[PDB]
């Protein structure tokens, strides 16, 4: 009954939210305990971790705030079909592959992926990638893949990368899929998911009441006429209001696949899909830049601060 | 913030429990209650998918969806130490399913309920009179392709149970007696003989796919007919100028019966209580996911 | 223990082995004769040298 006191006492105490601050020139114990967060990264030495408190259970404390580390999905891709020279922030795009024991993956960036969907926007899809051909084979059958219309449910998105140790054959790089993207190195500095302006489009521009606290991110593969397209849609709002405001965006184009062709066949029907990337903050973000290259740039939409989310994949119609 | 559900054994095991236990010691189970000690009535599917009643997938989909679910953890010889999932964290699963789909890695899972057959997924313990069912937990394209090749398998026997110049048994059998994904091409255990009058698994959601489908054609005629000429080409003018006139009593009698067989079905092709995957090692038969 | 490899490669966490060494047990046995007559001999005892 005081063994249960002092087990209680430490298992009390809530992170104070709230204090009673007296002046913003002292900077007194409370406010430093307040606004202090412990890091996942120190020196290995007795005293740094002993500090820094790395062997805590669950979070990282000294010796459940609203914040929960990432997790990680590592892939295994061959060298040549992943330009190294891409930054962190980028969008991955792993393709399930046919082969039943491979324990290789075929990752994309979706500039990576324009070069498969056709075969600047282009000029930076070929300087990046000069060979469209090691790409084309490893989806195995891309025409019958998506003459079938079935490409949607193959791609699972990965969110973006974070870590690329750039070896030479096989490559490892490090992901995240599920979280908040941030960066572990020793000086750790801010990653920010990159997406090409020529592909990213917006949708409360589109539009032209309230406001939220997040928007989310929306990547659209769409089954065209000519070939398919990954366009990029940033939202505010909600899932089952995107299905009805992209139904009508695509309204045109879906006439259009209507009457540029006629679908005699019945899996040619389905016209793209769409699936959540998760969220970020709705103020400030998609600031955008230009990627430098070695030679050339391509405008580049630059989203900081993402919450990777990954949902799954949605017929449009 | 500790986990630990620890349900009692009123009477303590024996050691075979033990040993068909400590083969199921990594896989998902629903509990009833999120509380720290609990009795062994409330534990996975036994009240709902029990063998005295006819089962049927709708009721056991939405108490699989309805409770919290939670891997098990350790196998005492009267404690069954295990922990639940909450959306916050993510945990350790393992593929220890008798009708053993390959995982692979970022794959998302999707918690079913049992459907290959009750022996499959059991522990059938006798110190205490329960059977705890184990819910099946498989990826999600291959959930989709499962439930379409048992729902049209159940579709193709009724029709041939019907009437035999219909269909031929073989036929049936040679492509919905298998389910393939990345190359993985497994086979299927079909109840050949589900027997009439219900009585049996996938009857109620084949009934209810059965009648909306019915219902469909006089429902795309009246929401047509309510509202263009795009929506008047894609399907044919012979389910377009069918009727014209119902009683409209029957009309919307129909119509608001179409809309809850359809709206129950669309939140159950949804696979309900859905898990994402990071890094399946299967080295170890070890996927690491969390609750999405 | 292990070495911490740079390249890409899946990473081999601790590893720890454990081995059990059984024993073996030997039997041996000879058999030796000895006769009725001196063990009386042995029971008895003597008088004339």
């Amino acid at each position: 009954r005081r063994r249960l006191q002092r087990r209680i006492a430490g298992l009390l105490p809530p992170p104070a939210r709230r204090l009673n601050i007296s002046r913003g020139s002292e900077f007194t114990r409370d406010v430093r305990g307040l606004v202090e967060e412990h890091a996942q990264a120190s020196s290995l030495s007795a005293a740094a971790v002993w500090r820094a408190g790395l062997l805590a259970p669950g979070e990282v404390a000294v010796a459940w705030s609203g914040w929960r580390p990432p997790v990680f999905g590592d892939f295994l891709i061959h060298a040549s079909s992943f330009n190294n020279a891409e930054a962190t922030g980028t969008p991955l795009f792993q393709f399930k592959q046919s082969d039943p024991f491979s324990g290789v993956d075929a990752v994309f960036t979706p500039l990576s992926l324009f070069i498969l969907m056709n075969h600047g926007l282009t000029r930076m899809a070929n300087l990046l990638y000069d060979s469209p051909a090691t790409l084309a084979d490893l989806v195995p059958d891309f025409g019958r893949l998506v003459a079938d219309r079935r490409f949607h449910n193959f791609i699972t998105p990965v969110g973006p990368l974070v870590e690329n140790i750039k070896s030479t054959y096989l490559n490892k790089i490090t992901t995240v899929v599920h979280g908040p993207v941030v960066s572990k190195a020793i000086p750790r500095s801010t990653v920010k998911v990159t997406v090409p302006q020529e592909a990213f489009v917006d949708l409360d521009a589109w539009l032209s009441q309230p406001c939220p606290a997040d928007a989310r991110l929306y990547v659209a593969l769409t089954y065209e006429e000519a070939g398919p397209r990954f366009t990029f849609f940033q939202s505010s709002r909600g899932h089952c209001q995107i299905m009805n405001i992209l139904r009508i965006y695509y309204s045109p184009s879906i006439m259009h696949r209507y009457a540029v062709v006629q679908p005699l066949h019945i899996e040619e029907l389905t016209f793209g899909a769409v699936a959540c990337l998760g969220t970020f903050s709705a103020t400030d973000g998609w600031r955008r830049s230009a990627f430098n290259y070695r030679g050339s740039s391509l405008p580049v939409v630059e989203i900081d601060s993402f919450y990777s989310n990954v949902s799954d994949w949605e017929v449009i119609l | 913030m500790d986990l630990k559900v620890v349900v009692s054994l009123s009477s303590r095991l024996y050691t075979d429990e033990i040993a068909k236990m400590q083969q199921r010691i990594g896989c998902i189970l629903p509990l009833a209650s999120t509380h720290g000690t609990q009795n062994v009535q409330g534990l996975g599917l036994g009240q709902v998918y029990s063998l005295e009643t006819v089962p049927d997938y709708v009721s056991m989909y939405n108490y699989l969806s309805d409770c919290t679910l939670a891997v098990l953890d350790e196998v005492s010889v009267d404690s069954l130490i295990l922990t639940k999932i909450v959306p916050g964290q993510t945990y350790a699963i393992k593929n220890k399913y008798q009708p053993f789909f390959q995982w692979h890695g970022t794959g998302s899972l999707s918690v079913m309920p049992p459907v290959f057959g009750r022996e499959h997924a059991t522990v059938k313990l006798e110190s205490n009179d329960v059977d705890i069912v184990f819910p099946m937990v498989l990826p999600t394209p291959i959930a989709e392709e499962v439930l379409q090749k048992i729902l049209l398998f159940n579709v193709y026997s009724r029709v041939v149970m019907q009437a035999p110049g219909n269909a031929d048994m073989l036929d049936v059998h040679m492509h919905l007696g298998s389910v393939s994904y990345l190359g993985h091409h497994y086979e299927l255990a079909l109840p050949e003989v589900p027997g009439p009058l219900g009585l049996a698994l996938l009857d109620n959601l084949s009934l209810y796919f059965c009648i909306m489908v019915t219902l469909l054609p006089r429902a795309s005629m009246r929401l047509v007919r309510g509202l263009n000429l795009f929506q008047e080409m894609v399907p044919d003018e012979i389910a377009r100028i069918d009727l014209d006139d119902l009683s409209v009593a029957d009309d919307l009698s129909r119509m608001r019966v179409m809309m809850t067989y359809l709206q129950s079905l669309a939140s159950l092709f949804n696979l309900g209580p859905r898990l994402a995957t990071a890094a399946y090692s299967q080295e170890t038969l070890t996927a690491t996911c969390w609750l999405r | 223990p292990t070495i911490a490899h740079g390249d890409g490669r899946r990473p081999s966490k601790q590893r720890t082995f454990i081995v059990v060494k059984n024993c073996h047990k030997h039997h041996i046995s000879t058999e030796m004769e000895l006769s009725m007559l001196d063990l009386e001999i042995l029971h008895s005892i003597p008088e004339t040298p």
